[PDB]
C-alpha cells in the first residue's frame, strides 16, 4: 500500500557491476539491507558525536572521513575514504 | 528548468546521494548537511556492499551456487578478518558459523 | 616553499615525461650546474652590495654542489632514471677517473633535489635560524627560475630536432630497466 | 613458372613450450603434405643451411646471438639478466634448441632471398621461418629472430624496389620499423588494430624523411569475410603498384588470420587467403614468400598445402593425402575448411574512407648465401596403417 | 558574403554549450597564430563535416582550394651499438632512431589475450597434447634412424675403431640439439648428462643399450597414440563443429532480450530520427519510409504454417477451439493481406495500426529473411553435400561411427530446405533432442544458418503474437475496423483519412500508431513509424 | 571417452604428466650394478637483507653491481651497515652529527643536511604531498605514474547484441547523434551487416562512430579515449619551433584566476576560457568576432 | 625511542596481576601482556590520532582518548 524507503535497486545494480551472473535471495538481500541501515546509522551516530565534540552544526565529508576511519579498522576503511575522495574528484 | 539528473551519476556512483542526504537530514544527526557527506556516505557504502558481494560471490562459486544465500553472506563476512573485526558484535540470520574443527578433537 | 604556478606545470611536466612518455634526459646535457652557480656568481654582484651575502652565496653553491654530489643516488633519480647512472661508473671504472654528477646533470634534477628538501629536514634537529636564509635563497631561486622560462627550459620534442634535453627509450632500456 | 621449396629434416624437432601458443609442428607437418600429394615434381628441395655466429649477424647485436647461442633451461639462473631484457622471459620461454633454429631459419631465409636475387626460381616460398615480430634486440610476438628484414638487405642488393604485404598474423611491425626513412622498401599490413600483445602500429603512420609516403598501413578491424577482404586488398594493391614500378614481392602470408586460433579472429578461408597471392602473381614480379604462424597447426598445414599447390599454378584437389599425420585434421577429410561464424563488422564506407585519404597521402662468411647441401632423403612416404 | 552570420550559423549547426566552447578554443588557437594550414582544415573537417556549403563558404578567405602516437624518434647517441657483418649500405636502409613498443600504444594498460569459452579451451588443450605426443614419437623414431645409421658403419669390418671413434659433437650430422633433447626426455634430471657425455666420448658401447631403451619406449608410445588418437577422434567428432561456433551458442540467451517489442521499437524509432533530423525548412519528408521488405517469392508463406499447427497441437496448454480459432484468423490475414485466395500448402494499398501486431509482422518478416537466406544457399549446399561423404582412408577404426546426426538427420537424399523443415517439425514434436538438432544443424551446414538455432522459440513467440492479436478489446477492434474497411482495392488519398482520424480518435496518445504500404508491384512492403501530421 | 585413466598412456608417464617408472626401470648397464620494495614499488629481482626483511630491487642500488654476480654476505642493508660504520662509532656520549659541523671546510649553509643522506636507504623521486595536491588532476596511479588521461582487490560481446545497447540513453533515453553523419546507422536486426558501431567520449559524452574517425579497437581498458573535438596537448607547426604543451589545470585556493582583459591582441599563448607566463583572462563571442576580424584583415593585403 | 616496548616494565606486570589477584605468574606472561597493551594501546591512540585531526590539532587532549575510549565501548572516568 503506502511506499516504503528501500536499497533494492542500487544493492542490485552493484551486484550486477561486481558479479553480471550472481543473484541474491530474499533473506540474504534482507541482511544486506539491514548492514547497509546498521553501517549508515553508525557512521551518523559517530559523525553526530564528532560534530557535537567540535561545536560544530555541519556535518561535511570530513566528518564521514573521520567516521569511516573510526568505526572501521584495517586498511579495509582506506581504500573506502580513497573511493569517497575520488568521488568528491568526481563530484566537484 | 533542464534535464534532470541525478548526483549519483555526476560522481560516478550507483547508491543514491538524495536518499542517503534526506536520511540523513530526517535522521536528526546535526543542524547542518554539508553537500559532500551523502556522496561520501554513498561512496563508502557502495565500497562496502561491492566488497561483500564480491566476497560472497567467490564464497558461492566452488559451492555450485548462482545466487547469494544467508551462508555465503556469512561465509563472506566471517572468512575476512578485516570484516570479522568491523562485524564483531553482528549476527546473521540463517548463517551459522564456519565449519572449522579443531586439531585436538580429529584423531 | 613558494613554488611558482609555471615551474610546477614544469615539473609536473617533468614526472609525466618520465612516466607516461617515458622518455630519459640526455647524459650529455648542454645545459648543467655551472650556467647558474657561475650565473650567480657573476650576476649578484652587479646589482647588489659587494660584501654581506656574496661570500654566503658562494658557500652556498659549494653546499649545494657538494650535496649534489652525494644525493644522486639518494634522493632523486626514478626506477627508469636510474639506468644511466649505471654504466657512467663502468665508464669510470675503466677510464681511472671518478665520476660526479656536477658537470653531467641538468636544471631539472636541480629542482627536483629542492623539491625533496622539505621532507627530510625535519628528521634531524634541523636549527631554523641558521636556515631561514637558506629557505629564503631557495625562494630566490625559484623567482630567478620563474623569470627565465623561455632560454633555459625548453619545451620541444626529440623527433624532429635533438636539442629538448629528453630523448626517447627503447625497449632495450625498458627491459634492462623496468625488469 | 618455376618454384623452390626450402625444408630441414630437424626443423619441426623443437620444442616450443608447453601449452604455449604458437608451436613449431607447423612447419614439419606440413612438408608431409608436400610430398604425400605428389607435389615434388616442380619442388626443388634445399637443406636449411646451419648458419654460424657471424654469418647471419647483418641485422641483429653480436650480444643477442651471444645469448640465444650460450642459453639452456639448464643454466637459466646465471643468465637471468638477459633473459629479461632481451624479451627472453614469460613472454618467450627459454628452451634448448633456440641457436639452431634461428640459424636454420635464417639461412633458409637467405637461401630464398638469394635464389630469387640470381632469377634461377620464379618464387621461393619457405615455410621454415614466419618470424618477423621481433625487432633488432627484443623478441617480442612469440618471434626471437627477424627473418624477413634480412631477405629486404639481401633483395636490396639486385633489386632496388621491394614490396611487403603483411598478412594479419600477430599485427607485425619489425620490418615496418626496420625500414622508415627509405624509399627503396615499401611496407604495407593487413591486420586487425587492437588489445594485441605485440600489436603497434597506426593508419596514420605513413612515413618520414625520404621514406615519406612509402610505409602504409591499412587497419581493419575483428571479424572479415572473403569478399570484404578482396574489395580492401584490390584498390591499394593496384594503385601502389601502378605508382611505384615494382621489382619483387616479400610477401607474407598469415597463419594466424584462418578459422580458429587461440588469438586473432579473421574470417579467411582458402579462397580468401589465396586471392591475396592472386593478385599479386597475376602481375608476374618475381616473388619470395615468407611462411606464416598459425596457433592451429591442422588448419595453417592446410593452407600450407594449398598455396604451395597454388604456386604451381594448379588447383589442388578437395581431399588430403593420407600421411602419418592425416588424423590431424577435421573429420570432413576437406583442404578447403568452412569460414567460422563471425560477423561482418567492416562496413565498407569507412573503407571506401581509407582509400579515399591513402589515395590522397600516396599522390663476410660468403654473403649473399645461396650454398645449402641438396635434400632428397625426406621422404614423406609412409604406409596406410 | 558577410562572415557576422557564419558564427551564429555555427552556433545554430552545433547545438551543445559545451562543444561550442571547445570550437571556440580550436578556433582561437588557430587565431593565435602558431597552427599551420592543414591543422585548421583537418580539425574543421571533424568540426564542420556534415555540411559542405557552409564548409565551401568558409574556405574562400583561407584554406586550400608525419606519424602516429607511435614510432618515435631515437637519438644519435645510441645508434653505435656495434653489429658485426654490417656492410656499405647495411646502415643506408636500416635505421634505429624510429622503434615501436607495444606498451606505447597500450600506454600502461597491459595486455589481454582474445580467449574463447571452455569449447575452445579443451579443443587447445587436446591440440597441444596431440602436438607433445606427435613431437615425442616423431623425435624418436628420428633417433632410431640416427642411431641405426651410426652402427653398421663402424660394426661391419673391424673392431679396433670401435673401442676408439672419438667424435665431435653433432654425431656427424647439421643437427646439434635434439639427441640431447630426448636424452633429457627420457632419462632423469642428472643422469642424462652424464648418458649424452658418455655416448659422446664412447660411442659403440652405450649404444646398443641406448637403443634399447628407446625402441620399447617408441612401440609403447605409439601403441598408447593409437589408442589416444581414437578417443581424440571421437572427441572431434562433436566439437571439431562446436568450437566453429561463438554467437550461435549465445544465441539462445540472445533471442529471449531482442525478441522484446522495446528492442524493436527502439530499432525503428532510430532511422525514424533520422529520417526527422536534416530535412526542416530546405526539403519535404516523402511520406514513404525505409526499412523496405522485399518479398521475391509466394512458397514461403505457407511451409512456416506446416510447422504453426504442428504446434498448437502439439502444445497442450491452449483449449480445443483456440487451436482452430488461431488457424481461422491466421488463414485470414493470409487472405487478405497478400491479396491471395488459396496456395496449396508446402512441405498503393496501406494500413494503420499499433505495437503488438507491428511487433508480431516484425518477427514474421525475420522468420520469412531467415527463411530466404535459408534458400540463398540451398543450391550451393545441394551442390556440395554430394561432394561430402567419408574418404576410403578411414576405414581402419569405423570412423563416423558416433552415431551423432545418421539417423536420417543428414541432408543425403532429398532437398536441405525440406529436411531441415522436418527436423524442425521433428523439434517441435519432441521427437528430436534440442542438442541433437544443434550438431546436425552446425554440421549439415557451414556454420552459416545461426538464425536458425531457436526457431520453436521464435515461433512459439509468434503463436503468441497471434494469441494476443485476438485477445484485448482494442487490438480486435481496430481489427475489425480494417476488415470493415477491406474490399482489396483502396484508392490513395480518397478514404483513407477518414480511417485515420476515425482510429486515431478512439485509441489513447500513449500507443503509437505505425503504417504499413504494400502493393502487388513485387510484392513491396514499407514500414513507416509515423507520429506527426496524425493528430492534427 | 569418459574414462581417461585405461585410455591414456598409464603404463608409461600420464596424458602429459612423467611418472616415476621410467626412472624406476631403466635398463641401465654402465654402471655395472653400482619481497617488495618500498622504494620501488615494482615487482621483479628482490634482493634482501640479512639484517631487515625488507627488500629492494637490484637496480635501485647505489653501488652499481651487475645481476648475474650478487654481492657477497647477503647484502647487509645501508642502514645497517652505515650504523656500524659511521653512526653508532667513537666518541659515543653525544649527538653524531654535532661532530659533523666542525669538520666541515667552506660550508656553513648544510648545517646537518649532508649526514643524512650519507646513512639513509635508496629511494626514487616520489611526488611530495603538496605537489601533488596543488594539481587536483594529477593523482598517482597503480605502483604510482603520472595518471591524468589514463583509465576492489585489497588482499565477450560476438553477435549484435552491444550495438542495441550504448544507443538508448541511459538517462534520458534520447537518441545520441553523431557529428559527421546525421544518422544514427543503428542498423537491422533481419540483417546484421546495417548494424554500425558507434562510440561515447569519458568527458563531454560526444557520440562518434567508426566510419567518420578510423578506429577499429575500444581504448576504455587502461586510457580514457578522448575525442578529437578538445584542446590538443601539443600542436606541432612547419614552416625554433613552440609545441603549446598546454597550461595544466590549477586549483587549489581557486589560482587559476578570472578576470576579463581586452581579449584581443593580447598574446596570451592560448590559454582561454569561454563564459556566455601563467596569465588567463576569459573569452567571449564578442572578442572572437573582433580578433577574426583583425585575422581576416591582416590576413588578405590585397 | 625506536625500541620502547621493553618500558613496560615486568614488575609492573606483576604488580598489574596482583591487583587482578593472580597467585602465580608465569615467565611467558610478560611478553604477551607486553603484546596485547602494546596492540591496545595503538588502537586507542590511533582512534585517538583521528579524533585530533578530525579538529585540526596536533595535540590529544583528554577528551580525545574519552570518546575514543567510548567508541569502543570502554568508557572511563574522570576526563
Amino acid at each position: 500500500k503506502t511506499r516504503k524507503e528501500s536499497y533494492a535497486i542500487y544493492v542490485y545494480k552493484v551486484l550486477k557491476q561486481v558479479h553480471p551472473d550472481t543473484g541474491i535471495s530474499s533473506k540474504a538481500m534482507s541482511i544486506m539491507n539491514s548492514f547497509v541501515n546498521d553501517v549508515f546509522e553508525r557512521i551518523a551516530g559517530e559523525a553526530s558525536r564528532l560534530a557535537h565534540y567540535n561545536k560544530r552544526s555541519t556535518i561535511t565529508s570530513r566528518e564521514i572521513q573521520t567516521a569511516v576511519r573510526l568505526l572501521l579498522p584495517g586498511e579495509l576503511a582506506k581504500h573506502a575514504v580513497s573511493e569517497g575522495t575520488k568521488a568528491v574528484t568526481k563530484y566537484t | 528548468r533542464a534535464k534532470a539528473k541525478t548526483r549519483s551519476s555526476r560522481a560516478g556512483l550507483q547508491f543514491p546521494v538524495g536518499r542517503v542526504h534526506r536520511l540523513l537530514r530526517k535522521g536528526n544527526y546535526a543542524e547542518r548537511v554539508g553537500a559532500g557527506a551523502p556522496v561520501y556516505l554513498a561512496a563508502v557504502l557502495e565500497y562496502l556492499t561491492a566488497e561483500i558481494l564480491e566476497l560472497a560471490g567467490n564464497a558461492a562459486r566452488d559451492n555450485k551456487k548462482t545466487r547469494i544465500i544467508p551462508r555465503h553472506l556469512q561465509l563472506a563476512v566471517r572468512n575476512d578478518e578485516e570484516l570479522n573485526k568491523l562485524l564483531g558484535r553482528v549476527t546473521i540470520a540463517q548463517g551459522g558459523v564456519l565449519p572449522n574443527i579443531q586439531s585436538v578433537l580429529l584423531p | 616553499l613558494q613554488i611558482p604556478i609555471k615551474l610546477k606545470s614544469v615539473l609536473v611536466d617533468d614526472w609525466e615525461y618520465v612516466t607516461k612518455d617515458k622518455k630519459i634526459c640526455r647524459l650529455p646535457a648542454d645545459v648543467t650546474v655551472e650556467m647558474v652557480l657561475n650565473k650567480y656568481e657573476h650576476e649578484v654582484s652587479q646589482e647588489l652590495e659587494s660584501p654581506g651575502s656574496q661570500s654566503q652565496l658562494s658557500e652556498y653553491c659549494a653546499g649545494l654542489k657538494l650535496y649534489f654530489d652525494k644525493c644522486l643516488g639518494n634522493m632523486l633519480l626514478y626506477r627508469l632514471e636510474r639506468l644511466q647512472y649505471d654504466e657512467l661508473l663502468k665508464k669510470s671504472s675503466k677510464d681511472q677517473k671518478p665520476l660526479v654528477p656536477i658537470r653531467i646533470y641538468g636544471a631539472i634534477h636541480l629542482l627536483r633535489l629542492i623539491s625533496v628538501l622539505p621532507e627530510l629536514i625535519s628528521s634531524t634537529t634541523m636549527d631554523l635560524q641558521s636556515c631561514q636564509l637558506l629557505i629564503k635563497q631557495t625562494e630566490d631561486f625559484l623567482v630567478w627560475l620563474l623569470m627565465h622560462v623561455d632560454e633555459y627550459f625548453n619545451d620541444k620534442d626529440p623527433n624532429r630536432s635533438d636539442d629538448a634535453l629528453y630523448v626517447n627509450t627503447s625497449s632495450q632500456y625498458e627491459g634492462v630497466a623496468l625488469g | 613458372r618455376r618454384v623452390a621449396y626450402f625444408y630441414d629434416a630437424d626443423v619441426g624437432n623443437y620444442a616450443y613450450g608447453a601449452g604455449h601458443p604458437m608451436k613449431p609442428h607447423r612447419i614439419r607437418m606440413a612438408h608431409s603434405l608436400i610430398m604425400n600429394y605428389g607435389l615434388y615434381k616442380k619442388m626443388e628441395i634445399y637443406r636449411a643451411k646451419p648458419a654460424t655466429k657471424q654469418e647471419m649477424c647483418q641485422f641483429h647485436t653480436d650480444e643477442y646471438i651471444d645469448f640465444l647461442s650460450r642459453v639452456t633451461p639448464d643454466n637459466l639462473e646465471m643468465f637471468k639478466r638477459e633473459s629479461v631484457k632481451f624479451n627472453v622471459g614469460d613472454d618467450c620461454p627459454v628452451f634448448d634448441g633456440l641457436y639452431e633454429y634461428c640459424s636454420i631459419s635464417g639461412g633458409g631465409s637467405m637461401e630464398g632471398a638469394a635464389r630469387l636475387n640470381r632469377g634461377k626460381c620464379d618464387v621461393a616460398v619457405n615455410y621454415a621461418g614466419g618470424l618477423h615480430h621481433a625487432k633488432k634486440s627484443e623478441a617480442s610476438g612469440f618471434c626471437y629472430l627477424n627473418d624477413i628484414v634480412l631477405g629486404i638487405i639481401e633483395l636490396l642488393r639486385y633489386h632496388p624496389r621491394v614490396l611487403y604485404i603483411d598478412i594479419d598474423v600477430h599485427h607485425g611491425d619489425g620490418v615496418e620499423e626496420a625500414f622508415y626513412t627509405t624509399d627503396r622498401v615499401m611496407t604495407c599490413s593487413f591486420h586487425k588494430y587492437g588489445e594485441f600483445f605485440p600489436g603497434t602500429g597506426e593508419l596514420r603512420d605513413i612515413g618520414v624523411g625520404a621514406g615519406k609516403n612509402y610505409a602504409v598501413n591499412v587497419p581493419l578491424r575483428d571479424g572479415i569475410d572473403d569478399a570484404t577482404y578482396r574489395s580492401v586488398f584490390e584498390p591499394v594493391i593496384k594503385k601502389i603498384m601502378e605508382w611505384y614500378q615494382p621489382s619483387a614481392v616479400v610477401l607474407q602470408c598469415g597463419g594466424d588470420s584462418l578459422s580458429g586460433d587461440r588469438l586473432g579472429c579473421f574470417n579467411l578461408s582458402m579462397e580468401g587467403h589465396a586471392n591475396c597471392v592472386n593478385y599479386v602473381k597475376s602481375f608476374g614480379i618475381p616473388m619470395m614468400v615468407v611462411g606464416g604462424g598459425g596457433y592451429t597447426m591442422r588448419n595453417v598445414a592446410r593452407t600450407w598445402c594449398f598455396e604451395t599447390g597454388l604456386l604451381n599454378n594448379v588447383v589442388l584437389d578437395k581431399d588430403l593425402p593420407y600421411n602419418e599425420y592425416y588424423e590431424y585434421y577435421g573429420p570432413d577429410y576437406k583442404l578447403s575448411v568452412r569460414p567460422s561464424n563471425m560477423f561482418n563488422v567492416n562496413t565498407p564506407e569507412y573503407l571506401d574512407k581509407v582509400m579515399t585519404n591513402i589515395f590522397a597521402n600516396l599522390e663476410e662468411e660468403d654473403s649473399a648465401e645461396a650454398k645449402d647441401t641438396k635434400g632428397g632423403s625426406q621422404y614423406a612416404r609412409d604406409l596406410h596403417v | 558574403n558577410e562572415e557576422v552570420t557564419f558564427f551564429e550559423k555555427a552556433k545554430r549547426y552545433i547545438g551543445n554549450k559545451h562543444l561550442y566552447t571547445e570550437f571556440l578554443k580550436i578556433l582561437n588557437l588557430y587565431s593565435q597564430d602558431i597552427l599551420d594550414l592543414d591543422d585548421l582544415v583537418e580539425k574543421v573537417d571533424f568540426y564542420l563535416g556534415s555540411n559542405k556549403e557552409l564548409f565551401t563558404w568558409f574556405k574562400n578567405f583561407v584554406g586550400y582550394q608525419a606519424f602516429g602516437p607511435s614510432y618515435k624518434r631515437l637519438p644519435k647517441s645510441d645508434t653505435f651499438m656495434p653489429c658485426s657483418g654490417r656492410d656499405d649500405m647495411c646502415w643506408e636502409v636500416l635505421n634505429d632512431e624510429w622503434v615501436g613498443h607495444p606498451v606505447w600504444a597500450s600506454e600502461d594498460s597491459g595486455f589481454i589475450a582474445h580467449r574463447k569459452n571452455q569449447y575452445e579451451e579443451t579443443l587447445f588443450k587436446i591440440e597441444e597434447e596431440r602436438h607433445e605426443y606427435d613431437f615425442y614419437i616423431e623425435s624418436n623414431l628420428r633417433t632410431i634412424q640416427c642411431l641405426e645409421t651410426i652402427v653398421n658403419k663402424i660394426e661391419n669390418m673391424t673392431e679396433n675403431e670401435k673401442a676408439n671413434f672419438k667424435l665431435p659433437p653433432g654425431l656427424g650430422h647439421t643437427s646439434m640439439t635434439i639427441y640431447k633433447k630426448v636424452i633429457r626426455k627420457v632419462y632423469d634430471k642428472e643422469r642424462g648428462f652424464e648418458i649424452i657425455d658418455a655416448l659422446h666420448e664412447h660411442p659403440a658401447v652405450t649404444a646398443p643399450v641406448v637403443l634399447k631403451r628407446l625402441k620399447q619406449k617408441d612401440e609403447e608410445w605409439r601403441r598408447a597414440q593409437r589408442e589416444w588418437n581414437k578417443v581424440w577422434r571421437e572427441l572431434e567428432q562433436k566439437v571439431f563443429f562446436k568450437s566453429l561456433d561463438h554467437l550461435g551458442l549465445t544465441f539462445k540467451q540472445a533471442d529471449k532480450k531482442l525478441l522484446t517489442t522495446k528492442q524493436l521499437i527502439s530499432e525503428i524509432s532510430s532511422i525514424k530520427v533520422d529520417q526527422t533530423n536534416k530535412k526542416i525548412h530546405w526539403l519535404t519528408p516523402k511520406p514513404k519510409s525505409q526499412l523496405d521488405f522485399d518479398f521475391p517469392d509466394k512458397n514461403i508463406f505457407y511451409d512456416i504454417l506446416c510447422l504453426a499447427d504442428t504446434f498448437i497441437t502439439h502444445t497442450t496448454a491452449y483449449s480445443n477451439p483456440d487451436k482452430e480459432r488461431l488457424k481461422d484468423l491466421l488463414k485470414y490475414f493470409i487472405s487478405l493481406f497478400f491479396s491471395i485466395s488459396f496456395e496449396k500448402i508446402e512441405e498503393i494499398f496501406n494500413l494503420f495500426a499499433n505495437t503488438n501486431i507491428y511487433i508480431f509482422f516484425r518477427h514474421w518478416t525475420t522468420i520469412y529473411e531467415r527463411l530466404l537466406e535459408i534458400k540463398q544457399m540451398n543450391e550451393r549446399v545441394t551442390k556440395e553435400i554430394n561432394t561430402r561423404s567419408t574418404v576410403t582412408f578411414a576405414k581402419d577404426l569405423d570412423l563416423l561411427s558416433s552415431q551423432l546426426s545418421e539417423m536420417g538427420l543428414d541432408f543425403v537424399g532429398e532437398d536441405a530446405y525440406k529436411q531441415v523443415l522436418r527436423l524442425s517439425r521433428r523439434l517441435i514434436n519432441g521427437d528430436l533432442e534440442h542438442q541433437w538438432f544443434e550438431e546436425s544443424l552446425r554440421q549439415a551446414y557451414n556454420n552459416k544458418a545461426f538464425k536458425l538455432y531457436t526457431i520453436d522459440k521464435v515461433t512459439q513467440s509468434l503463436v503468441k503474437h497471434a494469441h494476443t492479436l485476438m485477445t484485448d478489446a482494442k487490438t480486435a477492434e481496430i481489427m475489425a475496423l480494417f476488415v470493415k474497411d477491406r474490399n482489396a482495392s483502396t484508392t490513395s488519398a480518397k478514404d483513407q483519412i477518414i480511417y485515420r482520424l476515425q482510429v486515431r480518435s478512439h485509441m489513447s496518445n500513449t500507443e503509437n500508431m505505425f503504417r504499413i504500404e504494400f502493393d502487388k508491384r513485387t510484392l513491396h512492403v514499407s514500414i513507416q513509424y509515423i507520429a506527426l501530421d496524425d493528430l492534427t | 571417452k569418459k574414462r581417461p585413466k585405461r585410455l591414456s598412456s598409464q603404463n608409461v608417464n600420464y596424458d602429459l604428466k612423467r611418472r616415476k617408472i621410467i626412472t624406476s626401470e631403466g635398463i641401465e648397464r654402465s654402471f655395472k650394478n653400482e619481497d617488495f620494495c618500498s622504494a620501488c614499488n615494482q615487482s621483479g629481482s628482490f634482493l634482501c637483507c640479512d639484517t631487515c626483511p625488507k627488500s629492494f630491487h637490484f637496480l635501485c642500488l647505489d653501488p652499481p653491481i651487475d645481476p648475474n654476480n650478487l654481492p657477497k654476505g647477503d647484502w647487509h642493508c645501508n642502514e645497517c651497515k652505515f650504523k656500524i660504520f659511521i653512526n653508532n662509532s667513537m666518541a659515543t656520549l653525544k649527538k653524531i652529527e654535532s661532530n659533523f659541523i666542525k669538520q666541515n671546510n667552506n660550508v656553513k649553509i648544510f648545517a646537518k643536511l649532508l649526514f643524512n643522506i650519507d646513512s639513509h636507504n635508496p629511494k626514487q623521486f616520489q611526488l611530495p604531498n603538496y605537489i601533488k595536491e596543488t594539481f587536483p588532476a594529477v593523482k598517482t596511479g597503480s605502483r604510482g605514474q603520472y595518471s591524468d588521461e589514463n583509465d576492489t582487490d585489497r588482499q565477450i560481446t560476438k553477435l549484435d547484441s552491444y550495438n542495441p545497447d550504448t544507443h538508448i540513453d541511459s538517462n534520458s533515453g534520447k537518441f545520441l547523434i553523431c557529428y559527421k553523419c546525421n544518422q544514427t546507422r543503428l542498423g537491422s536486426w533481419s540483417h546484421p551487416e546495417n548494424s554500425r558501431l558507434i562510440m561515447t567520449c569519458d568527458y563531454c559524452q560526444t557520440p562518434w562512430h567508426l566510419d567518420c574517425v578510423p578506429r577499429a579497437s575500444f581504448k576504455n581498458l587502461g586510457s580514457k579515449w578522448k575525442c578529437p573535438l578538445h584542446s590538443p596537448t601539443k600542436v606541432y607547426k612547419k614552416i625554433n619551433y613552440k609545441v603549446w604543451k598546454k597550461q595544466r589545470l590549477i586549483n587549489k585556493k581557486n589560482q587559476l584566476y578570472y578576470e576579463p582583459l581586452q581579449k584581443i591582441g593580447y598574446q596570451n599563448n592560448g590559454n582561454i576560457q569561454i563564459i556566455p607566463d601563467f596569465k588567463i583572462t576569459q573569452i567571449d563571442e564578442n572578442s572572437i568576432k573582433y580578433d577574426f576580424f583583425d585575422k581576416i584583415y591582416k590576413s588578405k593585403m590585397v | 625511542l625506536r625500541d620502547n616496548i621493553q618500558g613496560i616494565t615486568k614488575p609492573a606486570i606483576r604488580r598489574l596481576a596482583r591487583r587482578g589477584g593472580v597467585k602465580r605468574i608465569s615467565g611467558l606472561i610478560y611478553e604477551e601482556t607486553r603484546g596485547v597493551l602494546k596492540v591496545f594501546l595503538e588502537n586507542v591512540i590511533r582512534d585517538a590520532v583521528t579524533y585530533t585531526e578530525h579538529a585540526k590539532r596536533k595535540t590529544v587532549t583528554a577528551m580525545d582518548v574519552v570518546y575514543a575510549l567510548k567508541r569502543q565501548g570502554r568508557t572511563l572516568y574522570g576526563f
